[PDB]
């Protein structure tokens, strides 16, 4: 049957040892709820009910990628990252982009471009990593030369720059601050619009591996406790420039394999920390990365037909547990939908649906048949086949000096 | 001064004192797309704002505009670096902004940009001494909240408060043994001071995770901790642990117990341990205990662990 739903699973349940924390206490009421919903589809099933609402999904994403109510005020300066949450959502469920959309967009990101490189949270707001990488990473979505355009290369190298770091991080804007995420930020648009110089990463890897903790994963800043976002973050980051092995690739594992709930099915963010829809992909996006690497040092051991995760297990869980009538997708049952969880679900599953290495596919796919997502990139979150239309384009143009 | 919310508040494109500014709006193009239907109060603060970034005015009525934009989007990163801008141009008084992050952090705890400026104000009074507290108050709140962490770490280092934080880190841990956030505060202290190299520091530490394990036989944070503080060290070369681990079994088992056993097996064969067969037995019987059953989650994980055990030991 579902791994959710076996007899067995029962035993996955929270055992506090009689000793009740915060954290017992939280992660068991989870527990409950979920139960709960797991219960509803053991009870009852004559027709498949494991099923992606595509449908009103697409409609979700429709409307927000044109208007938002003022609930989205709080977003005012992370407009970027709603085209690209967004676009990446409609990739996935394979909804093509209109040609009037896609030039709108165009037109809103180049709006959003700042005079000195980069992008901003909005038209005329200082340009900042985050909406930067976002602003990019959608305009490569809608994979037009319009698109492509829109992007001042020349412009985005300098940015970098101003933001790099002698120790090898880069501030997130200027007058801020650093941690991973934006180094990834800035290895992502680089390696895609063909602009990484010589000099420009330099140091940045080992400071990439100053981050990884003592648990094998990875904090924003040395010291910091690891978590699944900065650990995505950084180990992609090191995929793009090739310093993978700098990490201790075996703690970094065990850890990732640590934060699948075995009860849930999904991924937590940091240990004895609640299960979360997003996590989806940021934690189950490393098994991906880390199948690279170790394939690459030619490792003997792995499989060639799955992800070193419970694949099953979470499809249920995002198909179960984190999907709203309304449309959309979200944290865990007690909360509000969002763009933001909607782009990371999906990426989740589409990651948990397919496999690959070298030659070998294979799919899996929980609930009805048609539930199959398009892939995407382990390393820029977004269409396969973008990616390569992308760098492809780019490399037709010499990096700036 | 007027709150955003006072039945008397009054828009700033109805006040004398910004009557000589002419707002600037925003332009998102003839067909927009992601836009948000502001309300008036929003719209009209940001369109002065975008009046005085314009001109960059470094005025005190601009200060004061900071604050509303700063409530109606404590996210605007733009709006947060041009206050400073102004806290500096206007020689502001550091310590009531101090007290206004303060409040305002408590409120929004979880908001990035609202720590940041937290520590620039820190670097700029060179004065950490309402720090510690300040972030023990917002830990009662959320005793994980990573940016209270982060800040925290900061501090400690940039003003060498080490004194009395693994005191601090005991407290937390009484507070809830499951506290992870904890567990690396107290691996971050030890690590930044004593090390962890000094073997009286490494023979207290193993033996504190020890005592806890026993009391919370499933909490993974402290197993976690006692790898972390060994696995470098090569787990096999203590055989004291390993029969010390072996006796929890009976009445305290879990699969992180079976899990460390593992790892401790996999030095071994590592190491080129003496009866390599019966080892690698024993090692590829738990792989297979938790892959099929302990932990069954991670079965994908332990069937790679115990085809690589066999790959590199066997025959
Ligand atoms: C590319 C990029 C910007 C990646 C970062 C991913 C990400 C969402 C990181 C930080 C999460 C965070 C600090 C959440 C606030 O809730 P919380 O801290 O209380 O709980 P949680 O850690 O489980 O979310
Ligand atoms: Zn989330």
């Amino acid at each position: 049957p579902l791994y959710s739903l076996r007899p067995e699973h029962a035993r996955e349940r929270l055992q506090d040892d009689s000793v009740e924390t915060v954290t017992s206490i939280e992660q068991a009421k989870v527990e409950e709820k979920i139960q709960e919903v797991f219960s509803s589809y053991k009870f009852n099933h004559l027709v498949p009910r494991l099923v992606l609402q595509r449908e009103k999904h697409f409609h979700y994403l429709k409307r927000g990628l044109r208007q938002l109510t003022d609930a989205y005020e709080c977003l005012d300066a992370s407009r970027p990252w709603l085209c690209y949450w967004i676009l990446h959502s409609l990739e996935l469920l394979d909804e093509p982009i209109p040609q009037i959309v896609a030039t709108d967009v165009c037109q809103f990101l180049e709006l959003c471009q700042s005079p000195d490189g980069g992008f901003g949270g909005g038209p005329g707001q200082y340009p900042h990593l985050a909406p930067t990488y976002a602003a990019v990473n959608a305009l490569c979505i809608i994979g037009t030369e319009e698109a492509y355009n829109v992007i001042n290369r020349e412009k985005l190298l300098q940015y970098l720059y101003s933001l790099k770091q002698p120790d090898g991080s880069f501030l997130m804007h200027v007058g801020g601050e650093v941690d991973v995420r934006s180094a990834y930020c800035a290895a992502s648009v680089a390696s895609l619009t063909n602009i990484i110089t010589p000099d420009l990463f330099e140091g940045t890897a080992e400071w990439i591996a100053r981050c990884q903790n003592w648990e094998g994963g990875i904090g924003g800043v040395p010291g910091m406790e690891a978590h699944g976002g900065y650990t995505f973050c950084g180990l992609a980051a090191l995929v793009i420039l090739k310093k993978e092995r700098s990490l201790n690739l075996k703690s970094l594992l065990q850890w990732v394999t640590s934060r699948q709930m075995r009860f849930e099915g999904g991924f937590q963010g940091r240990c004895n920390k609640l299960v979360d829809g997003c996590y989806s992909f940021w934690q189950a996006g490393l098994l991906p990365l880390l199948h690279r690497a170790l394939h690459a040092q030619g490792d003997p051991a792995l499989s060639m037909s799955h992800w070193m995760f419970h694949q099953q297990a979470l499809q249920e869980y995002i198909l179960m547990c984190c999907q709203c009538p309304a449309g959309g997708l979200l944290d865990k049952p007690g909360k509000s939908r969002d763009f933001y969880h909607t782009c990371y679900c999906l990426s989740g599953l589409s990651i948990a649906q397919h496999f690959g290495s070298g030659a070998m596919l294979h799919d899996v796919v929980m609930g009805v048949p048609e539930n199959v997502l398009q892939p995407t990139h382990p390393v820029y979150n977004i269409g396969p086949d973008k990616v390569i239309q992308a760098t492809t384009h780019f490399l037709q143009k010499p990096v700036p000096g | 001064f007027l709150s955003l919310d006072s039945p008397t508040y009054v828009l700033y494109r109805d006040r004398a004192e910004w009557a000589d500014i002419d707002p600037v709006p925003q332009n998102d193009g003839p067909s927009p797309v992601v836009q948000i239907i502001y309300s008036e109060k929003f719209r009209d603060v940001y369109d002065y704002f975008r009046a005085v970034l314009q001109r960059d005015e470094r005025s005190e009525r601009a200060f004061k505009l900071t604050r509303d934009a700063i409530e109606l989007n404590a996210a605007n990163y733009t709006v947060w670096h041009f206050r400073r801008v102004l806290l500096r141009s206007l020689q502001k008084d550091l310590q009531e902004e101090m007290n206004y992050i303060i409040a305002i952090i408590e409120e929004q705890p979880k908001n990035y940009q609202v720590w940041h400026h937290r520590r620039v104000l820190v670097e700029w009074l060179k004065d950490p001494s309402q720090e510690l507290e300040f972030i023990a108050d917002i830990l009662n709140q959320d005793a994980k909240n990573y940016h209270a962490w982060q800040h925290r770490q900061w501090v400690i280092q940039e003003f060498r408060l080490w004194d009395n934080e693994l005191q601090y880190v005991d407290q937390l841990l009484k507070e809830d043994v499951r506290n992870n956030s904890v567990w690396n505060q107290r691996h971050f202290v030890i690590s930044n001071t004593t090390g962890y190299s000094d073997r009286a520091v490494l023979e207290r530490e193993v033996q504190y995770t020890l005592e806890m394990i026993k009391l919370v036989p499933h909490n993974e944070s402290a197993w976690n901790y006692l790898k972390g503080i060994l696995q470098d060290r090569g787990l096999s070369r203590y055989p004291n642990l390993l029969n010390q681990l072996l006796d929890l079994q009976p009445s305290h088992s879990s699969p992180y117990l079976i899990a460390f056993l593992v790892d401790i097996y996999e030095d071994m064969l590592e190491n080129q341990c003496d009866n390599k067969e019966d080892i690698l037995n024993k090692a590829l019987e738990l792989c297979e205990i938790l892959a099929k059953e302990k932990d069954t989650i991670r079965k994908e994980y332990w069937r790679y662990i115990g085809r690589s055990l066999q790959s590199k030991h066997s025959r």
